[PDB]
């Protein structure tokens, strides 16, 4: 499974496949993908 | 990391450098533009105190 | 000019059919296939010709 | 007769074409010796820019309508000529059937997916021998119900029956033999949010009736007696657990369920109230 | 009009032009990316066998390099994936396509181009950045101004048309 | 936005003068030129930064993440 | 990049414009085209004898174009025909024919 | 050194437009062709070449260069090889040269 | 990074921040040191952790 | 400076003068024709997928999307989508060997590059799972830029 975040209440869902697209506890179908857990290198120039 | 200002402007320790020379125009390096008179329009600089007309 | 033009030839009796190199059809996503307009016109000529032959 | 062009590298000739396709340069090249295999590559995206085989097949047709500068006499003579050639093909029933089915689906506010599934089902049945009639109403209603069952949608028999008068029995037989046709060409939970939408209930009562529906499906006893009554008694219990008042008469006249049935199910349901608590 | 009298053609580049007084009258500053994108097929001769050999041994990534080779049999080998083979030796009669270096005359044009002066050949000078650099004594026959004006650059692909283009 | 670091010409650090600047404006009720005269800015290259700044981060923070 | 041919290479000089005779159309064509359908009934290949059969040209590179063989980047194309049972007029000549009808007798043809 | 003429020097409000060079510069050297005319496509996203219109050809005629015009309208764009017959000048010559 | 500002924007602002640079004479350059990446001879490592309370 | 030309200070550019952000949004959507063929967002495997682009697929996840924050460049696939095919429908080249599906992903522009800002997935009107992507890129003022 992959970690997802709800639109409004911003709760951690982490639903798997074949579970459609819908938040638990609220009916907001907008689910975030969350940012990667690895580091990203940048340059100040 | 270490670097000079040629790599990026973030390595600039110095700021505004006030460069001046010849307060009273005698070396004839600048021809002042004037509408009526150059002595009444162009003000005097500070360094003029350290010399004389 | 007898070797090039004839009033009998001015009246159309048989119609040439150009190859797809002139009217290239498309098969997009294997389920959305588009045919050119001249292809539809040839289909209309065939339906009208076969219909006229059946009625005659 | 053959006509299959297979690209191979005459210098490598060590394996079937394991090649790479360079679209920016318009070539295809062997990924081994680096030798190009073809130049001047054609595109499929570019020819598609100007522009249904699944239903219409390979049939082509063109409309004749009025022109910018034309007479109304010629428009009628061309349309009457097509009216005499319309008997050459028996495809007039597909366009009219899809038109009326389009009107019914547009009247039921169903999504386009159920419309395409129902049209596909009617295209699979069409005019077979085992149908043998049904006056075009039962194959349309049963096709809509089939397209509803395929798209994971839930529509009760009394709903399509409320739309079309198919006399139920002949509807059941036509739906059965139609299901046999579909099997020869080779779930009550979805009803809860719909009735909760009919009553205007919060989400907690909806998911509470979901857990209650699943648990009641696991407890057995009565088993179901059609899933509609299980749904209405489940929502009835989940709404008698809170304080939002609807009573039994309003929910019985809105959802078209008998009061004695929701009380008969509310009795044994109240008997199984123990193991139905989610929190 | 769109397929016989005119047509969209290859071997061209379009971008914003700007001034540069340090350049000559006939030259034009070409960006490095355009010089590496466009190419020119040169014929392998004993006078430049070592130079073209160096261009092959440099690779398409470097600017002084090549892109494709054409053997005398009329077959093109790409320099990419050719390094996996190892060595590529040139012979007399082949045509190696190199990048646009210096002293390469190419046609310069600006639409709508109503003069015969609006299309004139130029000597390529490879310069960085992305804008075509040129002298301001040529902006008057082009009727151009350095305010977002784009121009077109066409490259000849033959020695005969390059010499005829340089003498006319 | 949110106080430009350094300056866009001379290069002097100004980011540590915003909080004081507002502090001199909301407490002493002085003018803009007087406050810029108290911060130590003597060239207009810097003055255009603080004088023409449009702090939009405050209107950005009012959104819930 | 096309395949070599042994035919003598010459330039194109004189160009003659003339009308297409029906006999010459039938002598140039290779197919009759009777089915108004595009592809085959199996929704694949071609109809074989229809609007776009392998007897004409082909695209998609992979197909070979039966009667030229070779490929699409080489195939000039091939011509079909349509034999009508009732003669029709050509648009660009409707006026001209009319003028001919006003220049010759309508019986003895003089 | 001091400049002889004084310079008009002061701040001025400026704006940056949408037009940028990174969305304008593009070069094409042998790319994809269209399906209809088998000519270079149109558009920078599709890796398309520049258009050699009618006025450009008229300028090439004004300069008197016919070889560059022939090369630009054949090898630089599209060049096809066909076979015609001696009696009739039509392209009905079936060529099976294998 | 949950800020409303962009990541490379914050990296730019951090790039404009000045630092102390006295004994920088005896700190070798990144290319001059023969190690991989960095080491206590070329650069100085810093970190920032902020959280709204 | 001649002919409306301007000379800009480089040290001012390095300190962030006229620097702007560009946000490009790539919207993709899976669709179903006649319910039998269903497009699915997934990471295409290089073993059974035909018509696969030469771009890299290491930045995609298990659902066929790029998580925000991953630095992407041109010719990079952002959203992986595959379409089912029939064995006896085309059989072109190696289609009789891959058997499975055909690639139909939506990559980033050829000349573009940057950092993926935000990615969101939602069902539209008819319930089709579509996904919108937004990539940010700082465009430092160059010589060819207009003012
Ligand atoms: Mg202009
Ligand atoms: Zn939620
Ligand atoms: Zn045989
Ligand atoms: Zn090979
Ligand atoms: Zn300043
Ligand atoms: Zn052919
Ligand atoms: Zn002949
Ligand atoms: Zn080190």
């Amino acid at each position: 499974t992959l970690k997802y975040i709800c639109a409004e209440c911003s709760s951690k869902l982490s639903l798997s496949r074949t579970d459609a697209v819908r938040c638990k506890d609220c009916g907001h179908r907008i689910l975030l993908k969350a940012r990667t857990k690895r580091l990203v290198q940048f340059e100040a120039r | 990391k270490k670097g000079i200002a040629k790599e990026h402007a973030k390595w600039g320790p110095a700021a505004a450098i006030e460069f001046e020379y010849d307060p009273w125009n005698k070396l004839k390096h600048t021809d002042y533009w004037y509408e009526q008179d150059s002595a009444k329009e162009w003000p005097q600089s500070k360094n003029c105190e350290y010399e004389d007309p | 000019n007898e070797v090039f033009s004839r009033p009998e030839w001015m009246i159309l009796t048989c119609l040439p059919v150009p190859p797809p190199p002139v009217r290239p059809s498309i098969s997009f996503n294997e389920s959305q296939r588009g045919e050119d307009d001249l292809t539809f016109k040839l289909a209309d000529i065939l339906k009208a010709n076969i219909s006229l032959e059946t009625l005659e | 007769p053959n006509l299959n062009i297979v690209l191979t590298c005459p210098e490598c000739k060590v394996y079937p074409p394991k090649i790479v396709e360079r679209f920016s340069e318009g070539d295809v090249v062997c990924a081994l010796c680096g030798l190009v295999l073809s130049d001047k590559l054609v595109d499929t995206r570019s020819e598609w820019r100007t522009f249904n085989p699944l239903l219409d097949g390979n049939n082509l047709s063109t409309r004749i309508g009025k022109g910018e500068t034309t007479d109304m006499r010629f428009t009628k003579e061309l349309n009457k000529a097509q009216g005499k050639n319309v008997m050459d093909k028996k495809d007039n029933e597909v366009q009219a059937a899809f038109a009326k089915i389009t009107m019914l689906c547009d009247a039921a506010e169903l999504p386009k997916i159920v419309k395409d599934c129902a049209k596909e089902a009617y295209k699979l049945c069409h005019d077979e021998k085992t149908l043998k009639g049904k006056s075009m109403e039962s194959i349309m209603a049963a096709s809509i119900l089939i397209g509803c069952r395929r798209a994971e949608v839930a529509r009760t028999f009394k709903e399509i029956q409320s739309l079309i008068h198919v006399k139920t029995k002949e509807f059941g037989k036509t739906l059965n033999i139609m299901k046999n046709i579909l099997r020869g060409k080779s779930q009550n939970l979805t009803y809860i949010p719909r009735f909760c939408s009919h009553l205007g209930l919060p989400m907690q009562v909806t998911t509470s009736a979901e857990y209650t529906a699943k648990k009641c499906k696991e407890i057995k006893e009565i088993a179901g007696k059609s899933p509609i009554t299980i749904a209405v008694v489940s929502i009835y219990l989940n709404i008698l657990l809170f304080q939002i008042p609807i009573t039994a008469a309003k929910v019985g006249q809105t959802l078209q369920v008998t009061e004695g049935t929701i009380k008969s199910g509310y009795k044994i349901l109240y008997e199984h109230r123990d193991k139905l608590v989610d929190p | 009009r769109g397929n016989l009298m005119g047509k969209r053609v290859d071997f061209s580049a379009r971008t914003v032009i700007s001034g540069d007084p340090n350049l000559e009258l006939d030259q034009v500053g070409v960006p490095k990316s355009i010089a590496k994108t466009l190419t020119y097929p040169e014929v392998v001769t004993p006078y430049n066998i070592d130079r073209l050999t160096q261009l092959v041994r440099n690779g398409p990534n470097e600017h002084p390099g090549a892109k494709y080779v054409i053997r005398d049999s009329g077959d093109r080998i790409d320099l990419r994936y050719s390094k996996r083979a190892g060595d590529i030796q040139l012979q007399y009669g082949w045509k190696v396509e190199r990048h646009i270096m210096d002293n390469d005359p190419v046609l310069f044009n600006r639409q709508p181009s109503l003069h015969k002066m609006s299309m004139m050949a130029h000597r390529v000078k490879v310069i960085p950045y992305s804008t075509f650099r040129l002298n301001l004594s040529v902006t008057s026959p082009y009727n151009a101004d350095f305010d977002g004006d784009e121009m077109n650059l066409h490259v000849p692909q033959s020695e005969e048309t390059r010499a005829e283009l340089s003498q006319l | 936005m949110i106080v430009p670091v350094r300056c866009f010409s001379c290069g002097k650090v100004v980011g540590d003068k915003w909080e004081s600047y507002l502090n001199l404006l909301q407490e002493d009720e002085l003018d803009e030129g007087t406050a810029l005269s108290r911060l130590g800015l003597k060239r207009y290259c810097c003055r255009r930064m603080i004088l023409t700044h449009v702090d939009l981060i405050e209107k950005f923070l009012r959104y819930n993440p | 990049g096309q395949q070599y041919s042994s035919a003598p290479l010459r330039t194109v000089k004189e160009v003659q414009f003339g009308l297409f005779s029906p006999e010459e159309v039938r002598a140039i064509s290779v197919a009759k085209i009777r089915f108004p359908e595009t592809m085959d009934e199996t929704q694949t290949r071609a109809k074989i004898g229809g609007l776009n059969d392998p007897r004409l040209g082909s695209i998609d590179r992979n197909l070979k174009c039966q009667t030229c063989q070779e490929g699409m980047n080489e195939c000039p194309g091939h011509f079909g025909h349509i034999d009508l049972a009732k003669p029709v007029f050509h648009v660009g000549f409707i006026a001209k024919i009319k003028k001919v009808c006003e220049c010759v007798c309508m019986h003895c043809g003089k | 050194k001091k400049l002889m003429a004084q310079i008009f020097f002061g701040p001025t409000y400026y704006q940056r437009l949408r037009h940028m060079v990174d969305d304008k510069i593009h070069a094409r050297a042998r790319g994809p062709m269209q399906v209809l005319t088998r000519q270079p496509v149109e558009g920078r996203s599709r890796d398309g070449g520049l258009r050699f219109g009618e006025m450009e050809r008229d300028c090439m005629i004004a300069h008197g260069a016919a070889s560059f015009l022939k090369e630009r309208l054949m090898e630089a764009s599209d060049a096809f090889r066909v076979h015609i017959c001696g009696i009739c000048g039509l392209m009905t010559v079936i060529a099976k040269l294998n | 990074n949950t800020t409303v500002l962009a990541d490379e924007f914050i990296a730019h602002r951090l790039g404009l921040i000045p630092l102390q640079s006295m004994d920088i004479e005896q700190l070798e350059y990144s290319r001059d040191c023969f190690c991989e990446d960095h080491c206590d001879k070329c650069s100085v490592v810093l970190t920032l952790q902020a959280f709204g309370e | 400076n001649q002919e409306d030309s301007m000379i800009m200070n480089q040290s001012s550019i390095d300190r962030g003068l006229f620097r702007s952000l560009f946000f490009r949004s790539y919207m993709d959507q899976e669709k179903k024709y006649g319910m039998s063929i269903t497009e699915t967002f997934e990471k295409p495997q290089r073993t059974n997928t035909l018509r696969m682009k030469h771009g890299t697929y290491d930045k995609l996840d298990d659902d066929g999307l790029i998580a925000p924050g991953v630095r992407v460049s041109g010719e990079d696939v952002i959203i992986g989508k595959t379409t089912p095919i029939s064995p006896d429908e085309e059989e072109l080249g190696q289609r009789t060997a891959y058997h499975s599906k055909r690639d139909a992903s939506t990559p980033l522009r050829s000349t573009e590059n940057g950092i993926v800002d935000q990615v969101l997935v939602t069902t539209n009107q008819d319930g089709l799972k579509f996904v919108k992507v937004r990539v940010r890129t700082t465009k430092i003022p160059q010589i060819g830029d207009k003012f």
